């Protein structure tokens, strides 16, 4: 095997209560739990008639979590899976991080440590945060950190949604997200990035729709993850466990963050249309207008990407197509990577909401990758930093926050080195 | 006599499947039914893959070794998969990392003893074993690194019986996962040094072979795997049947080895027509050998034309002239005396079953040891330098308690195995 | 690598281990400790042992200078005392780490505080 | 087998009342005696439709074993059996134990004799008394004494309520239990604790309620009580008799006490949760979350507990369970006590009240342990007493009432020789 | 023939229950019932254990002493509860207490009396007489002390007569008890003295051979005293069979003891296999001797593989090949050389009965003298004096009336007796 989630952040809940969404609708099994091991990876047979959920839920205000104990699926969850303190939130990482978040986390971990004892042999821990945010960087910079050592020996997939390259909310973002970097890179496996700009593009130019609810993007990042777990933990023709994905994925121990981009983006309404060839989605994989990321391959060389297919495809079509791209050149793979390709072949075809917008292909690519490109989605994001850490800016806020000139400074110059290191790791022969 | 299997990884696994799928049908044995067989004879010498408790269930005399539930737990709830008994279902419900080093010496070992252990139940089993027949890729964890290890150790335990190894060593134009040349060099290393005989197959070598020597335009992986299942089936049990001049997994490797590298080979099959149409029939026999003896139709990656062979081994299975037998593989080794090794005179080895392949009229399994497989751990061997030279993914391995000089090891060795094989080409 | 640190412990403990798995026994690990500590009650620790009951009380006792301490580590002993290569390749590796940045200058002499064992 | 029962001080009797009820409505026995060996080692089947109760009420206020004449249980007991002093109760050791409790005590006596030769070959007397009041602790005090002479050849296990480590009551307290403790300790087999405070945790932490009422601990000991003495005189597959107790469980003729624990304490509107498993509820055992006790393991090395289960226990799940254990360390190592784990095993699963506040699961464990722990709880309670002594507080209450300066200071004195006790039998090789 | 069962304490109570609830139906005997036996076979030997009175009632002839009522009152309240004569059940309503001194010095001593009355009546039932069955706990009152006093009063009045003592020696890992190794030292001593055959059990040497070697995931006690039963039948009552080679209680005493201790033997039952699938049948024989003697499957507590054994005695009772019996035994007396102790040509003693378990086609019973045993003696010698050092819960005995000296003479000898066995170890 299993993987246990742990979705922090109001955002982290609200993709979480997607991402959770897309499951059970894939899976036959209704907001009341029961459906009428295989997938057990993910879901524990509380009994019984009852599945509930196999992650839990940590925010510092209770508007998010409550929503969930509201609205259907209101029955899933065990009542104690969702961890609040009613405290105050704070978009400030050392508030979240120290000060506050430092309350709630004992309590945090005991879930994650309760429930991941109740499981049989796990492989480890899903989590779903939003870079810049106060719950979502700091508390998990610490979460991710208590789970580092207490738990070595297992994977960290981290999935995030950095910060919009130009769209961000908060006004200090950079602060909390080259701060949940610097926390997190010791401590994570593989850390999956979806930019949430990059994919209102999908939602404009792949979809058509300039009314996208926040409730869209969690649908989508809540399909390209269902492309992760659930169907990957599910058989196939071509299985990928966990830790394939770090051992396919990283080739450095930095957490690696790979981009998340799926093949069929395409509305409902257009829902009759033939459907798209084994080649041409395998070839929308490609453009940098379908990536769920502001990383468009400016010129960073892929390194190692980890093709997850589903529904109905035959390995030649695959061991073809990308041969195809293995030749395509502008392309451009790394040097001393002569293939980084981990072609994941699942059965079961997607499985899209019944009446969203997605338009429910009989195959689709969920293909992720550590591209050199990231060099600058975080360059462009520390530059932000500086310029306000460049006068203090909302210094005040977290240092009355139990953190010091040290830790801003002091992880300024941590990303330093993630721009040489994904600069080193590439650009060079 | 006998021989037990070992489905070593998913994909030595996955195969399992088919060549038991096949092999039973070759033996009339339902899933845990018992001899439905057609005649009388798919039966006295069955023994070689199966053993008596009940008296209508012959359970296959394999091992299922592998780190991931989920696949044997896919091999188990299928078809044939409810006939071999829960004792060979060797697991290791860790994580089935794909890490070569993950699954030989700190996941793997440990799940090993508990192998053995079986794999010692079936060798004592009864009368005289032969060898084992190992199935696995070498392109991750549970494959190369703990089906490697399994054998590493078969071959402390009976130095003796022979070892037959199906890899399925990566293929070339594009590799279904990433650090491949890791986990495959580091298995061929431990090939090269304990099974004696090895017959690697190449998934795009078969795509090839599958979508142009049979129309086939959706070649599904259980499709490729059939085709495999195909030939070993030709190799072992079939020559453990009749024949006017029959061998046995000696003589093939007594007649097929010159110099005690082990030598891999690359196995073909004869009658590998579309189904329809193609039904030509041409098989009095000079198609068998017109097949067999082409490039493409060679389940490895390389093409023999690239290179000399030193011997080969065209085990029929269908009645024929003994004469038209013998003869065709003379023409065949003058008009390509180019291509054939010299110092040997009769390069070839002449096998000859009587009862074919169950539906069929006429086949013949074909075993090269060309030294163009020289042309493919060179393959494997670059891509390995290309990428260790800057240690890429072996974090993943030394953070498993590796060396940084097994590594080196591996390669030099398996790369010196490319050069020897260069010795005899010329 | 286990032969690395093999080599390692036995030139520090001066002992023959031939492989990981001797680690099981819990001995060697309360003997590192000692070399950083030197609180252990080595006569108690039974060095040579061969009986699992005895690798209990190894243990017991290494969990017991891990609590005097305050050594955070987590100690699975469940999981070491089988002699299994993975659980106890792991927790040397961490032991070895935790030597190298608590070990004093001060010299340490395996043989004597065993008692020639 | 049987075990009489003698109820002292209001308490004791507000426990009683509790622990009395939990019996018939485990036993089928509806409030009017009626029921339509085994459990006879309890109650005497008196006349030919009754089940007369096998114990005695002692209080000097009427107030309280009134309230038991009053409702339903009224039926239950004997009018006989409910010895009251109209007289005065008073807050002190002294005039409860000397002047006023003398005047009673022949006659409670009287009971103890009356109801113990009625029977047939009996084991002894579970005691129940409040260490710190005035019936609770002095009365006892002499009531034990007179036991311990007239049938030194029994069982004298007391269930004490030993003083709220910060939440006391009385003003005096300390001194009504260092008094209770001095005077027993040379009398009774096994003493029984359960922590007033340190079980209102369990009520907040464990169960969820901040509206606890006396009548909910009265439940709860009413619960571990009930594993005690009804289930385990009950047949089962690993019986353990009441001698069992003090044998497998006192180490040294100090009356010393073990502590009471519960495992399955959950809340009601819980109900229908998955029960958890036998290795949780084994775990539960080591929390010092869930003890009836403020006597943390700070430090108390256990010397020997006594997990008496009860419902369905596999011996093996448990020859196991407590293995896992056996081998954690938390308690740290005393060398002198290999193995000190006395399973007990019932059959009939726990019975909790129609409508409190307790979950019901189908299997509990009420594992009850001597622990070098309390040496602290003994020191801070002594500590308290001198604190007044020293300043000779409210002792002219006792001297008036037939004490001296001597009974005070030669009963610290006493307990200073119990500090040491449980300090040395422990924390030394 | 003939032999008087006893059932002391609750534990060697509990047992009867299964031993009496297994061999009835080895000798169809319903509850109150008479022979309905599928044979005729099962009845003109059974006197063993019985006696004749209406003409369908056989009575056991055992007998139940207990200190505490509830338990004979479960056991005469239940299933085959019913069929002793009330006559049998000597119990003792007083406390019960945990103490090994409280049930053979205080409270048991004044019980005895009452109870060697009837070991009186039973012995002088009829026929001859050839030993007593003795079943019990060494961890507890009832069992250790006043059982074992039972037997050193039995001892000096037929010295003559054989006694069997199965002993349900405390477990290690976990300990069902806290004085444990007061209530065993003190009952081991007066067996090394007394009893000359003790079948000595271990609750987690079962769970384990009935949790691994039986896929059993809820192993109640019924069961594992179930599984011990199944081997005292394989014992005594089987031998009480015909048989090409068949032997009896003293054959298995004088094939068994060397030296005059009385040693303490390892049970060992045959076919044990999980229920529906394991039903291998691989029972030919080399399969039984491959079972019987492995390590696991033991219900000792300790392991053979830690030294040599002195006696074996392979009870089979089961149509089987003087010769494929005589021959395996010796194999394996060759395979093992290592441990078996030489200064004994032919350690095992090789017995054949004819009529298997009821509905089992071959078993055997493995009854092992060896050597290994010392480190279990050893443990329980351990507990002791850690804790006897401290006089720990001492006051419980001696306030009973004990000796500061009793503790340390037994001990002493039963430490003594862990001394002595090494002498051949070696
Ligand atoms: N895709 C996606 N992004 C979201 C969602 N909700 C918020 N975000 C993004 O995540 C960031 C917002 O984080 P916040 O909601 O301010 O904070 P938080 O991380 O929940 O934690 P706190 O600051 O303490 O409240 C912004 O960059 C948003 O664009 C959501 O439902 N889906
Ligand atoms: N658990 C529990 N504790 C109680 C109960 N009633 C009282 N106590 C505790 O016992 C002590 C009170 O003793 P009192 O009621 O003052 O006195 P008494 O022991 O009945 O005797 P007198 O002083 O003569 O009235 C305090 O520490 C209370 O917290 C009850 O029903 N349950
Ligand atoms: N012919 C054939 N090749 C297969 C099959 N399954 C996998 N492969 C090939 O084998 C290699 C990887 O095999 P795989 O089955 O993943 O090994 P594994 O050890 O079980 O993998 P892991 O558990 O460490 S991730 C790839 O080169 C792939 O192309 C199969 O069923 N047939
Ligand atoms: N195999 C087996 N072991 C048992 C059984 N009953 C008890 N034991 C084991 O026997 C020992 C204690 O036996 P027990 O039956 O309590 O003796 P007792 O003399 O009757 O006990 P007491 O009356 O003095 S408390 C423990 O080690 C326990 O594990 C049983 O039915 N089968």
């Amino acid at each position: 095997r299993e993987c246990i989630s742990i979705h922090v952040g109001q955002a982290g809940v609200q993709i979480g209560n997607a991402c959770w969404e897309l499951y059970c609708l894939e899976h036959g099994i209704q907001p009341d739990g029961q459906m009428p091991d295989s997938f057990n990876t993910f879901f524990s047979e509380t009994g019984a008639g009852k599945h509930v959920p196999r992650a839990v839920f940590v925010d510092l205000e209770p508007t998010v979590i409550d929503e969930v104990r509201t609205g259907t699926y209101r029955q899933l969850f065990h009542p104690e899976q969702l961890i609040t303190g009613k405290e105050d939130a704070a978009n400030n990482y050392a508030r979240g991080h120290y000060t506050i978040g430092k309350e709630i986390i004992d309590l945090v971990l005991d879930r994650i440590r309760k429930l991941a004892d109740q499981c049989t042999g796990l492989q480890g821990f899903s989590v779903f945060h939003s870079f810049g945010g106060g719950t979502g960087s700091g508390f998990t910079s610490l979460l991710m950190e208590r789970l580092s050592v207490d738990y070595g020996k297992k994977s960290k997939l981290e999935f995030s949604i950095y910060p919009a390259p130009q769209v961000s909310t908060a006004v200090v973002e950079p602060y909390n997200s080259i701060l949940t970097t610097h926390t997190t890179l010791e401590h994570s496996d593989c850390a999956f990035m979806v930019d949430n700009e990059a994919i209102y593009d999908i939602c404009r130019r792949n979809l058509d729709i300039e009314r996208p609810t926040y409730t869209n993007l969690n649908r989508l990042i809540g399909q390209i993850v269902s492309s992760i777990t659930a169907s990957l933990r599910f058989d196939g023709a071509l299985n990928v466990d966990l830790t394939e994905f770090q051992t396919n994925l990283v080739p450095y121990p930095r957490g690696h963050f790979p981009l998340a981009t799926y093949a069929p983006v395409i509305s409902a309404e257009k829902a009759y249309h033939e459907q798209l060839s084994v080649a041409e989605i395998t070839n929308a994989c490609f453009e940098p207008a379908n990536q769920m990321v502001k990383c468009d391959p400016r010129h960073g060389k892929y390194m190692a990407c980890c093709l997850l297919y589903r529904g109905d495809v035959v390995p030649k079509d695959v061991n073809a197509a990308i041969a195809t791209i293995k030749t395509k050149r502008t392309i451009q793979f790394v040097d001393w990577c002569p293939t980084g390709f981990k072609v994941g072949i699942n059965y079961e075809p997607p499985t899209v909401v019944p009446g969203g917008d997605l338009a429910k292909v009989q195959r689709a690519v969920c293909m992720l990758s550590n591209t050199t490109a990231i060099a600058e989605a975080w360059a462009r994001l520390d530059h932000k930093f500086d310029l306000m850490y460049a006068k203090r800016a909302f210094v005040h806020w977290y240092v009355g926050e139990g953190m010091e000139e040290g830790e801003f400074s002091e992880a300024r110059e941590d990303m330093a080195a993630l721009e040489k290191d994904y600069e080193e790791v590439g650009v060079d022969s | 006599r006998e021989i037990v299997h070992i489905q070593a990884g998913q994909c030595g696994n996955q195969i399992g499947a088919k060549f038991w799928e096949v092999i039973s049908d070759e033996h009339g044995i339902d899933p845990t039914g018992s001899y439905h067989g057609d005649s009388d004879l798919q039966l006295e010498r069955i023994n070689v893959y199966y053993n008596e408790a009940a008296g209508n269930k012959y359970v296959p005399r394999a091992i299922l070794v592998d780190l991931e539930p989920g696949t044997m737990d896919s091999v188990r709830s299928g078809p044939f998969g409810q006939i071999f008994r829960p004792d060979n279902f060797v697991f290791g419900q860790s994580g089935a990392g794909n890490n070569w080093a993950k699954g030989h010496y700190t996941e793997g070992a440990e799940l090993v003893d508990s192998v053995l252990d079986v794999v010692r139940k079936e060798s004592e089993s009864c009368d005289c074993l032969q060898g084992f027949q190992l199935t696995h890729s070498l392109g991750g964890g549970t494959g190369s690194g703990m089906g490697t290890l399994l054998i590493s150790k078969i071959r402390e335990e009976y130095p003796d019986r022979i070892m037959n190894t199906f890899s399925v060593v990566p293929s070339p134009k594009v590799s279904d996962t990433v650090v491949e040349p890791y986990n495959a060099t580091l298995s061929v290393h431990q090939l090269v040094e304990n099974t004696d005989e090895t017959y690697c197959i190449d998934n795009e070598a078969l795509y090839d072979i599958c979508f142009r020597t049979l129309k086939l335009t959706t070649p599904t992986y259980g499709d490729l795997n059939h085709l495999v299942s195909a030939t070993m089936s030709g190799v072992t049990t079939c020559l453990r049947f009749p024949g006017q001049l029959n061998a046995d997994l000696r003589k093939l490797a007594v007649n097929m080895v010159p110099f005690p590298r082990l030598h891999f080979f690359m196995p073909g099959f004869a009658p590998l027509t579309s189904r329809g149409s193609q039904q030509y029939r041409a098989l009095t026999v000079p198609e068998l050998t017109q097949q067999m003896f082409d490039a493409k139709n060679m389940m490895a990656a390389c093409d023999p034309r690239h290179g000399r062979y030193l011997t080969v081994a065209a085990v029929f299975r269908g009645r024929m002239s003994m004469k038209e037998v013998d003869e065709q593989m003379l023409n065949v080794q003058n008009k390509n005396s180019s291509y054939f090794v010299e110092w040997i005179p009769n390069n070839v080895k002449t096998a000859v079953c009587d009862i074919p392949p169950r539906g069929l009229k006429m086949s013949a399994t074909f075993i090269g040891n060309s030294t163009a497989i020289q042309e493919l751990f060179k393959r494997i061997s670059e891509q390995f330098t290309a990428m260790f030279r800057r240690k890429a993914f072996l974090h993943w391995y030394t953070g498993e308690g590796m060396d940084e000089m097994e590594f080196t090891e591996a390669e030099s060795n398996m790369n010196d195995l490319v050069s020897e094989y260069q010795q005899y080409q010329d | 690598s286990r032969q690395e640190l093999l080599a390692w412990i036995n030139q520090v403990t001066s002992l023959g281990l031939t492989r990981i798995e001797d680690c099981g026994k819990g001995y060697a690990m309360i003997q590192i400790f000692d070399s950083i500590y030197q609180d252990i009650p080595l006569k108690k620790v039974n060095f040579e042992c061969n009986n699992e009951y005895q690798y209990i009380n190894n243990w017991k006792v290494l969990q017991q200078v891990f609590l005097k301490k305050g050594i955070d580590k987590v100690v699975d002993p469940e999981r070491l005392s089988r002699c299994k290569m993975q659980d106890n390749l792991e927790f040397v590796q961490w032991a070895k780490r935790f030597w190298d940045q608590y070990y004093p200058g001060g010299d340490y002499d395996a043989l004597a505080r065993r008692g020639n064992r």
